[PDB]
């Protein structure tokens, strides 16, 4: 997979997080690129991969995590990430 | 108005929201002058000639008082060399 | 090109309506003409995730006024492999 | 006769679907490419022609077929017709 | 795998919908999708009983809103060997 | 066995609890205990859909009242192969 | 397979039926029918945890109307070893 | 609408109270064009190919019926030349 | 918006009433381009570079709904070759 | 030596007084401080069912009142194999 | 470079959200991220003081609406020689 | 120091005007080029460099200097000094 | 200087912020910024007993709306010995 969009869901807690993850993978042609914990709870998963497929596996991560557990806390998308923002984000889990 | 001829069909994900599901096309007076885009209104295949409209009237031709637009195809024409 | 695009009508005129819609919104070749029986006509197109996305939204805006109206329009970025059986790949 | 304008009307029915078509090719210059039997008493006929005489064609069939039978459900109009479409659309009835 | 999960929809996309969350959800296979006539589509899957339960729960949730809607989602989880002639192999 | 089974609590002792009545109610294999951070607490398994099934549905009814209670109980029945990257091999 | 299900019905005839559907229902194996005494009757298989479930669920409810009713139907996913000391093998 | 491709990002301190918070950025065809700036309203980083819009849709895009502005960004390209 | 240079200050005494207060400056892009005037809403010292608004926009920038303008300096930019 | 005594505190001080409290009370070995994070310090120890039992219900009783109280006080007289993975058997 | 730029959210994605916004508002460095702990994300920036307070209006305009919100947008134009000793210089 | 950018900060007093100045100067890289006694008890004070430092100097000072005695007049910023107004500003204190 | 003040802030941009106001106000030693955790963020420094008095005031004073708030300010004129080797030396 190629592209540079950025996808990001946050969860509060672990098994929301990974219920997004899944989805999202499912969904659309994306790649988990890392998993993050902020602290307090927060749970980052982050994609990448190509504007709209990134957009669909957005979409269909937060709808599907929405539920499951504490809840969804933010799910944002990014179409051209800036080159300083790559020192910040993961390569690998 | 200002006639142009449709080149191909353009598409930007990360639209603004209120850009709603209008789609965009590229349109040219000739082949090899500067490029436009213009919101759809009417539904042109590449190649054909067509209607352009500028200014406050695109967005009405768009459909809305407030759309997003400065320039909306409002017609083909019929013929047209 | 693998992401498909759906939109569901009750009647041909929506139809070929909304399949002339997406094949001018975006760069998608439309696949299949499905005759559902009891009214129901089914548009498939296939193509890059983003184009199929603005292709369908622009095919559900133009033909939700015209004729009995819409029915579904879906939107599917990563077809499973097996469901591409039940898929057509030319229309008739 | 030539041109690409597509014109279609749907009615419930074959009768007002018939008077549809013969409003359509006695009102003007256009060619009868099909009928077609969509399936739970929908029936289309499409014209191809010049805009301006698909444009009359499709009012009169229009104001023709509306009282006629079941009535009328669609008349509908395009201008030029993506290549792509002219595959789903019949060239002979 | 034996079990038989079968989804009724009232239009084709919540059919397809349903088949392709069925099939990413669990490790079924996708056996056919029949026409009914009136607008009902069917779509039927064979596999284990745990993975074609999955399935099918996911395929219910997942066509529930898209088109027209659900008409029935089942799980047979032995099916009779008469069934199995007129049961479709392929779609 | 592929499908994967998470229980989120309140703490570490009922983690501990739902850990110990899943693996006792189902043939499954525990895989790891995540610290999320905040409170929560994480246990994963994999094993057959029945047995992770039913190892889940144990461990949710036995970690409910113990410690600050449950947070959420989910089963996946597949997992998509990207979610190994960050799913643990051990704990 | 080691899953175990029970039906636990007041008479005879619900018993049977109860068997019957079950065994009919999923491809499990009937391994004992046992007169509790006072009425009760109890039947008793083993087979795979997907299995098992669609078996005791179909008994249950194949044998709720019939005869006096049900009185409990259970699930034991993975038996303990001691248990199988009182699990009779064949009826 | 206009494709441009951005260039730069343009700061200036002593702007005007009503133009808010949203940034700036040096729009232009190609290299070698008249430069012009765009009120960014999507978020594109230098090189990338966005649609700018302008007349009175510009002020919508940015965010306000009345903001100072007359060419605004509205969307990145997916894929340009 | 677009990037303009001040070039001197253009006095009119016979300007319309409505015109109020605001002083005009002749801008340019560059020394020996086509010279328009703008409506300064900043205060800018001839030489430097400003960043002009058009259309509707000038207006509001201007300061009124219904100012007679049509091009109006909005900022000073910092740094600028 | 295979029950396990669980207790869980809002705070480091009701932890190390309800540690002390089992420890005194029963022939019980500690293995586990854990640090859960926002709040939370479990402590673990290992023993004869019996011993484990008292051992824990003392020292829920002792650590109840000092700090922010009690959370859980959880005993398994039977600890799965597998559970044992992530136990630890060494305090740091 | 000298200024600093700060801002603070609840959440990660509102930070990464910010941290882009102000780096595509302003030439900038993005130097730290940090974790906080409880939630809080805060995002580093240096820079000349015009370009830093306008990345960082930029930045918590953007990322207000996105996750749980805005803790902090704080710019200052002439850090204390003793408190870059805190400061990180790359990010992690 | 470089820059042509001026910052004025009016107070009732010398003792704001004293605390503006000092707030400005710790706030920003500026230069105090000088004060002046107005008269009638008005004390300006004046600072240059570049645009974006006297912007963050002038609004501290006034942030500071708002309280203390009797109070805050006037907070001015100015990009570019005209060349004749230079005659009428100090050069230095 | 062996006076210690500190100042406790609910967020890194106020404790950033109150170092700095601190620091440019008096002349003290910035000695080093801890992340207690749950939020909280601590910052010491060491001078004088008047200037860590002016420097602890106006840090209170600068860091009072920035961010989340001011938790708690304090001074200490001479600390024991023994705090010394709970005290950072430097950041």
């Amino acid at each position: 997979v190629t592209g540079i969009a950025l996808g990001m869901i946050e969860t509060r807690g672990l098994v929301p997080a990974i219920e997004a993850a899944d989805a999202m993978t499912k969904a659309a042609e994306v790649r988990l690129v890392g998993r993050q914990f902020v602290g307090g709870g927060y749970v980052t998963v982050l994609v990448r991969g190509e504007t709209g497929a990134v957009n669909a596996a957005v979409r269909a991560g937060a709808d599907a995590c929405e539920r499951v557990g504490d809840g969804l806390v933010a799910a944002h998308i990014i179409a051209r990430v800036h080159s300083e923002v790559e020192n910040i984000l993961p390569k690998a889990p | 108005m200002k006639i142009m001829q449709v080149e191909k069909t353009l598409v930007s994900t990360n639209r603004i929201a209120d850009m709603g599901h209008k789609p965009l096309l590229v349109v040219w007076e000739k082949p090899g002058a500067p490029r436009q885009v213009a919101v759809d209104a009417i539904g042109c295949i590449p190649g054909d000639w067509v209607l352009c409209v500028g200014s406050s009237a695109a967005r009405e031709a768009a459909g809305s008082k407030s759309y997003p637009s400065d320039l909306t195809i409002i017609g083909i024409i019929d013929q047209w060399n």
